[PDB]
């Protein structure tokens, strides 16, 4: 995708992750965990069920049409009522293939792109008290337990609190 | 320093392909088929009216040929003919016959108004074996095959049907085609025939056509049908000196047409539909199908391709 995230930058995803999208995998002095985030998922969800929408949206509601099958060959007014039904099957079947691989197009490049807004997200949380460490990975440079964790997650995590310890961990 | 928090996504242990701008073979989480490649093996009597012309093609309907009775008053939005359609009556032809066959489709009704025509001196209601109704000599119930008189008479007919109802007429008449002089002047007398319908704004004229055909049911003879359709204000003029094969009323035409026409084979069954090709109703909220380029009513539009998947998820990157 155009961001670079999904099968970029994140090496691979979660089979873990049953109950969201996207989400956050941690470890700190008293664990691991995987969790879940909401709004990243919603956010990817709405835009897929809005295209299928989209799709479902119209109308093909069409009742007396022309002859499309033939027994024997009459001519000029068969030719044309054959070439009519020909044109008309080869425009759609264009419009169908290429809508689905411009909406593919999208879909696989708004879900790398919320795949990167969620990194984006937290790496502003984070301030100077972590440093991207490449793999869309922080390492946090303070101890941070699992409230500390949680406030990270739920975008309450007040960067000011650790900047001292994070900072002199960092440098010097 | 040393905790981390990593960000992620999720994947599952196998995907399904899809094509983009690209590639044609995406990995993704998730995908949805848009195109509709099953169809019922039945067509929904419902929500649509479906009417079976079983033995009956639309065409004999509209002319009574016999074992088309069921198709009387008979009402739809789809009429439904069979491949395996018999002529159980005279043996004929219909110059436009597509034409004909499309107004009456269209029309969506079998209304028949029976009208009484003051004919001379001639002979009515002409029979024949190539016709039977339980073995009986018949003839079309709509028609009225009209015979020279007993006194060896056929006189000039000059009838007239004037509309000042608040419908359009749909007449439907014929013209017999003998097989040789003999037979003419047996039926008619008069050598050549010949019938003129007419409106204010339009004719018709036929010279009938002597000569020997194939064997059909035992005849030789044909008749041609033609139709003449009267608006409100106009008025239908005959006029024979022979071989008219002539109306007992007229169709009534609805203002707004609306219906059509599906010949296929498939039976009528129970389900639910508004979807419905000659191979069978379809079921589906796919916005596609690959069944058949015949479709009639709410349906998915017609491509050639088998499968299109719509990705409904992330690239899949499983571990
Ligand atoms: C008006 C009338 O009586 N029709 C007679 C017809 C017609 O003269 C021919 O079919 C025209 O070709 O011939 C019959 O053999 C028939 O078909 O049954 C006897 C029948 O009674
Ligand atoms: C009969 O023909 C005459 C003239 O040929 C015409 O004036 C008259 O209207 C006709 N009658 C009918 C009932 O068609
Ligand atoms: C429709 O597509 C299916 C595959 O999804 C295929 O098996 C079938 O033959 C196709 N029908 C056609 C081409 O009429």
């Amino acid at each position: 995708g155009l961001f670079g995230a999904i099968a970029g930058f994140i090496e691979n995803g979660w089979q873990g992750l049953i109950d969201g999208w996207y989400g956050f995998r941690h470890q700190n002095a008293e664990g691991t965990g995987t969790a879940a985030d909401l709004k990243s998922t919603q956010a990817a969800i709405d835009q897929i069920n809005g295209k299928l929408n989209r799709l479902i949206e119209k109308t093909n509601d069409k009742y007396h049409q022309i002859e499309k099958e033939f027994e024997q060959v009459e001519g000029r007014i068969q030719d044309l009522e054959k070439y009519v039904e020909d044109t008309k099957i080869d425009l759609w079947s264009y419009n169908a293939e290429l809508l689905v691989a411009l909406e593919n197009q999208h879909t696989i490049d708004v879900t790398d792109s919320e795949m990167n807004k969620l990194f984006e997200r937290v790496r502003r949380q984070l301030r100077e008290n972590a440093e991207d460490k490449g793999n869309g990975c922080f390492e946090i440079f303070h101890k941070c337990d699992n409230n500390c964790i949680e406030s990270i997650r739920n975008g309450t995590y007040d960067h000011d609190i650790y900047r001292d310890e994070a900072i002199n961990n960092r440098f010097q | 320093g040393n905790p981390v928090i990593c960000m992620g996504h999720h994947a599952v242990a196998n995907g399904t392909m899809v094509k983009t701008l690209a590639d044609d073979q995406v990995e993704v989480v998730t995908a949805q088929e848009l195109v509709e490649s099953q169809n019922l093996p039945e067509l929904c009597p419902s929500p649509l009216r479906l009417v079976d012309g079983q033995t009956c093609d639309i065409i004999n309907g509209a002319l009574g040929s016999p074992g088309c009775d069921h198709l009387n008053g008979a009402e739809w939005d789809v009429f439904i003919e069979r491949p395996n359609a018999v002529d159980t009556c005279y043996p004929f032809d219909v110059p436009e016959y597509q034409s004909l066959r499309s107004i009456l489709a269209n029309n969506g009704k079998f209304e028949f108004i029976a009208e009484e025509f003051q004919w001379n001196t001639v002979k009515q209601n002409g029979k024949s074996g190539a016709c039977k109704r339980a073995n009986v000599n018949d003839f079309f119930n709509r028609l009225n095959w009209l015979v020279k008189s007993d006194g060896n008479a056929y006189p000039l007919q000059n009838l007239t049907k004037i509309n000042n109802g608040d419908y359009a007429r749909l007449y439907i008449w014929g013209v017999h085609h003998p097989s040789t002089d003999t037979e003419q002047t047996n039926l008619y007398k008069n050598n050549p025939g010949g019938v003129t319908v007419s409106t204010k704004t339009s004719q018709t004229s036929v010279v009938p056509n002597i000569g020997s055909r194939p064997l059909v049911r035992g005849q030789s003879g044909r008749v041609s049908f033609y139709w003449t359709i009267v608006e409100p204000g106009d008025l239908i003029v005959f006029n024979t000196i022979g071989n008219l094969i002539a109306p007992r009323g007229h169709y009534k035409l609805n203002n707004q047409k609306k219906s059509t026409i599906l010949n296929t084979a498939i039976p009528i069954g129970s389900c639910v539909s508004k979807c419905h090709t000659d191979k069978g109703s379809l079921s589906t909220t796919k916005p596609f199908q690959n069944i058949s380029r015949i479709a009639v009513g709410d349906c998915p539009r017609y491509v050639k391709q088998g499968s299109l998947k719509l990705a409904t998820g992330m690239r899949n990157i499983p571990e």
